[PDB]
């Protein structure tokens, strides 16, 4: 069911997607190890995922949380880095996305920051790197994220180190 | 996968060390999340 529809980089919405992600990078406390050193993004392509399926499934869940929190679906737009961004774009999320070891249980983690997503991309702590050459730094080989819409009605705030 | 807390939808990370790092979210029915964009993409060797 899911199309992919490129976006041209003269389109607002390719504008301001790459700009969340440019802007949302930091450092990270291990210096790189996991994701990479890097200041900035090459932004090669940026596609509109479209499954109506997921989408409908989505809308649902989501007025059902905002009828439980005051209307209110308190919905944000953010980054997902996984090595199974292909099952996730064809089958939606589910259980085997959910970080089992995470700080905050087995779940689906999201992130602000895209360079916390990219940390992901080739696995937990950047795994073995790209398949490639495995290196967690690759400047060459090609990384995909995905931003979401996240419902989060009601959240639990974990403060946190 | 495991539940929210109860009487809660999701988790909010809250960072309180780093200064600069921004929140992270986790929930726990994949039907709260819709994958809009992939984004391709190069990280970029500083200089
Ligand atoms: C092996 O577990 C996974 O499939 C998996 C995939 C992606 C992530 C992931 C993806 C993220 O984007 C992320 C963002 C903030 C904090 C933690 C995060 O972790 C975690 C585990
Ligand atoms: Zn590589």
């Amino acid at each position: 069911g899911t199309i992919l529809i490129d976006l041209s980089p003269d389109d607002k919405e390719f504008q301001s997607v790459e700009e969340e992600m440019q802007s949302t990078v930091r450092e990270h406390r291990d210096g790189g190890h996991a994701g990479g050193i890097f200041n900035r993004y090459n932004i090669l392509k940026i596609q509109k995922v479209c499954n109506k399926k997921l989408w409908e499934r989505y809308t649902h869940r989501r007025k059902e949380v905002s009828e439980e929190n005051h209307n209110h679906a308190n919905e944000r737009m953010l980054f997902h880095g996984s090595p199974f961004v292909n099952a996730i774009i064809h089958k939606g999320f589910d259980e085997r996305h959910a970080y089992i070891g995470g700080m905050f249980g087995a779940g689906i983690y999201f992130a602000e920051n895209s360079s916390k997503s990219n940390q992901y991309v080739y696995g937990i702590g950047g795994g073995t790197g790209c398949p490639v050459h495995k290196d967690r730094s690759c400047y060459i080989c090609h990384r995909q994220l995905l931003f979401c819409r996240v419902t989060l009605g009601k959240s639990f705030l974990q403060f946190s180190a | 996968m495991a539940h929210s807390p109860p009487g809660h939808h999701s988790v909010t990370g809250r960072p309180s060390v780093n200064g600069l790092a921004l929140a992270e979210y986790v929930i726990y029915r994949g039907e709260q999340a819709y994958p809009e964009y992939l984004i391709t993409y190069q990280i970029m060797r500083p200089e």
